[PDB]
């Protein structure tokens, strides 16, 4: 499941500058129920 | 309505008469239709009937649908007087014929 | 009631209230009403571009000002997000109904199915294939 | 009624939508409404 | 906006012209208590014309948003060369609250969402014609492929998006694709051909 | 000795463009769409099992 | 209809009166005919006799 704290929001930083800034923010994290539920498999050859 | 002299053929007045007709058909009628449904769907309502003279609690659900209902907006402040003259004319007429 | 155009939100695929798939109104409400619906044991609860754009329909006022009555006061006022959404609160299998939904911060107070959006718009000089019209400003 | 497992799903679809709605309506409308008042008050022309 | 010293102000003929003729089209067709009134050639059927009239009017004004339709197909025509109106039998279906209705749906179609062959001159004579429609997965489920709904042209999207600037028709509306209530482009067609 | 005035000899020639841009931009994103979403109010979450 | 004084003999008003007459005969009547057939071909209808 994808845990989110700050949803995608189009915003800008502080001001009193001579430039036209823009910025977005998506603060997100990863969650997993039980490590032994999903599986991973690495591919490689023996030496 | 003023074909006496005030014939209204000004592109300035008509580019204004457009905007109010937008506000009527996009706005005002959808507020009325909005209410007539909202009211038609909740509560219990009375009406001061006169024949016996006394609130008839008209189950609102008993009402008709918008389908059947024409609505008008932007009434003349004096529609009363004109309705009255229409009535007295109708009256002279109906009296004219005994049948 | 009249609602300032600053307190409303709509999706970009929409062109009208019928066709809208998501729509919302930011409402200022009392803790009382909310108590009416959830979370009694707690009432401590506590977007700026709306507040700016409304505050600059004059200058005297500021909508996020400290009105002075302390937060604990049940009579306190609070922003909420009232929504109208077409979505699978059910399983998508289900027809996509339209719901009224009301939330505060991490709480849903209430939901019900509704046929229709309880709002009307006034617009001079409308634009086809669109939700928002012209303005006397755009013209002058 | 509706399971908390539905409501914690509903909150995600509801918020995401709101994020895009805000991002659209700012650039499309409220960015103009702000200056349109300051023009009406004759504040704006520098 | 040619160069910074040039003071590139812009005149608004076209705009003060359209709103002119639009003012008059609305004054003429959307002014009346009614849109249309049928009339018969014989007293044999005079008692039906009234019905027809009532019907259409109700349908077009008291049910459908006919002021929005007519006013759209005027202002959103005079600059787009032609514009379109289109109609259907709608077919909506809802404790066994399975209430189900048929309606005459009438809608304005932006001139951006239509396609026609170059040998054509009119709707009668057209050999191929199409409309790009945005529809819900629901309706499609109504007709095929239930077991799958993951289903996922730009010059139409541009030309419509630049009937203003605020909007963009291919924007991410935010409701995830899986949602049966999701909207989807389709190609509705009318073709003269040997399916036989 | 060009005896004609084809556009190649013209100066200040406003060329024509097409009103679109082509970008492939692979944007599958199956995982992000397959795991849903869950909103929280803290930068550190945790479970128990 | 206003031969009282508003005799309408303006080429400006008539080059407008043309366009609405186009919208009538190419547009509006074919919408009505369009409906009257569509309705005449489906469903069951009542009339408040």
């Amino acid at each position: 499941t994808q845990m989110v704290l700050r949803a995608p929001k189009r915003t800008e930083l502080a001001k009193d500058g001579s430039y036209e800034k823009w910025m977005i923010e998506m603060e997100v994290g990863l969650r997993h129920r039980n490590p032994y539920a999903s599986g991973v498999l690495f591919t490689a050859a023996g030496k | 309505a003023y074909a006496t002299v005030g014939l209204m053929m000004n592109a300035a007045q008509n580019r204004l008469r457009m905007v109010c007709r937008n506000i009527a058909h996009n706005g005002m009628v959808e507020l009325m239709r909005g209410i007539y449904n909202l009211i038609r769907e909740n509560g219990e309502v009375p009406i001061e009937v006169q024949t016996p003279r006394g609130m008839i609690q008209v189950n609102p659900k008993q009402l008709p649908a918008r389908h059947n209902l024409q609505v008008v907006v932007a009434i003349s402040p004096n529609e009363k007087a004109e309705r009255a003259q229409k009535l007295i004319s109708l009256k002279q007429l109906i009296a004219a014929d005994a049948q | 009631e009249y609602v300032p155009s600053e307190q409303i939100f709509v999706d970009e695929h929409a062109t009208s209230f019928a066709d809208a798939q998501y729509f919302c109104h930011r409402v200022r409400r009392s803790k009382e009403d909310l108590v009416a619906m959830g979370f009694p044991k707690d009432e401590i609860e506590a977007t700026t571009q709306s507040t700016v754009a409304w505050s600059r329909t004059d200058w005297r006022q500021d909508i996020d000002a400290d009105i002075g009555t302390d937060t604990e006061d049940i009579a306190s006022m609070v922003w909420v997000y009232e929504h109208y959404i077409r979505t699978g609160v059910l399983d998508k299998n289900k027809e996509s109904k339209l719901y009224q939904v009301i939330q505060a911060g991490e709480h849903i107070l209430h939901t019900e199915e509704v046929t229709h959006i309880p709002f009307v718009t006034f617009c001079p000089y409308p634009i086809p294939g669109s939700f928002y019209g012209q303005s006397v400003y755009d013209i002058t | 009624k509706y399971s908390e497992e539905v409501l914690d799903e509903l909150r995600v679809d509801l918020q995401r939508r709101f994020n895009y709605a805000q991002g659209y309506v700012d650039m499309a409308v409220k960015g103009y409404a702000r200056e349109a008042w300051e023009y009406f008050y004759g504040n704006l022309p520098a | 906006p040619v160069t910074a010293g040039s003071s590139s102000w812009v005149d608004r003929t076209v705009w003060e012209s359209v709103n002119g003729t639009l003012q008059d089209i609305i004054n003429v067709f959307c002014s009346g208590d009614e849109a249309v009134t049928f009339v018969a050639d014989n007293q044999q059927d005079s008692d039906a014309a009234d019905v027809a009239t009532k019907l259409v009017n109700q349908i077009l004004l008291r049910d459908n948003p006919g002021y929005n339709i007519i006013s759209s197909a005027a202002q959103e025509c005079l600059v787009t060369r032609n514009s379109f109106i289109k109609y259907y039998w709608d077919e909506q279906t809802s404790v066994t609250y399975e209430q189900t209705v048929k309606r005459v749906k009438v809608e304005y179609v932006p001139s951006e969402q239509i396609f026609v062959d170059e040998h054509a001159t009119s709707f009668a004579d057209a050999q191929y014609f199409c409309h790009r429609v945005r529809r819900s997965k629901e309706d499609l489920v109504a007709m095929g492929f239930p077991k799958d709904e993951i289903e996922a042209t730009t010059q139409s999207t541009v030309a419509w998006s630049r009937t203003d600037w605020r909007q963009d028709i291919d924007a991410d509306i935010g409701t995830d694709t899986e949602d049966i209530a999701s909207m989807v482009w389709v190609y509705e067609h009318y073709i003269r051909t040997g399916v036989l | 000795n060009p005896t004609l005035f084809v556009s190649y000899d013209q100066n200040g020639k406003k060329l024509s463009f097409a009103n679109w841009i082509s970008v492939l931009s692979p944007q599958d994103t199956p995982f992000v769409s397959m795991t849903g979403k869950e909103s929280i109010n803290q930068t550190i979450f945790s479970w128990q099992t």
